[PDB]
């Protein structure tokens, strides 16, 4: 752990949970992440998200 | 390094010379057998020990004022301040 100042161990995690955090509300928010997984047969209201 | 228990110091300073200045330090000691309420600075001394960590050198080499203040190692934790510790 000594080529990182524990200034920087900090903040890549604090980083790590930060990033996660907006990606998770920033797909909720936008449309075109809502999609079917079932392309197989065609829509029956199965419009679906991953995160 | 004187041999007695009295020691005298004077200071002859003429008219036209009253600027000069000194500030000696004596300190009392003992030749070693060094034993309990004694420190043993190496060098033909047993001095007392309230001489010890007393924040002014006594001894020739500073053996008195070492190994004092080891205070706590520290990181991170107390850098939590009005700097850093707001980031
Ligand atoms: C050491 O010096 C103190 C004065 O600072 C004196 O009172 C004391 O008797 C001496 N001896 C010990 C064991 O403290």
């Amino acid at each position: 752990l000594n080529p990182l100042s524990p200034d920087i161990w900090m903040y890549v995690l604090l980083a790590c949970l930060g990033v996660s955090c907006v990606l998770f509300v920033i797909a909720r928010f936008s449309p075109y992440e809502w999609y079917n997984p079932h392309p197989c047969n065609p829509d029956s209201d199965v419009v679906e998200n991953n995160f | 390094m004187l041999k007695t228990g009295v020691g005298v110091i004077r200071m002859w300073a003429d008219e036209g010379s009253r600027l000069s200045r000194f500030r000696m330090l004596f300190t009392s000691f003992v030749e070693p057998p060094c034993t309990s309420s004694t420190f043993f600075c190496h060098s033909n001394m047993c001095i007392n020990n309230s001489l010890v960590c007393n924040g002014v050198q006594n001894c020739a080499y500073p053996w008195d004022e070492n190994h004092c203040k080891e205070k706590k190692k520290a990181g991170l934790f107390e850098q939590i301040t009005k700097t850093h510790g707001t980031i």
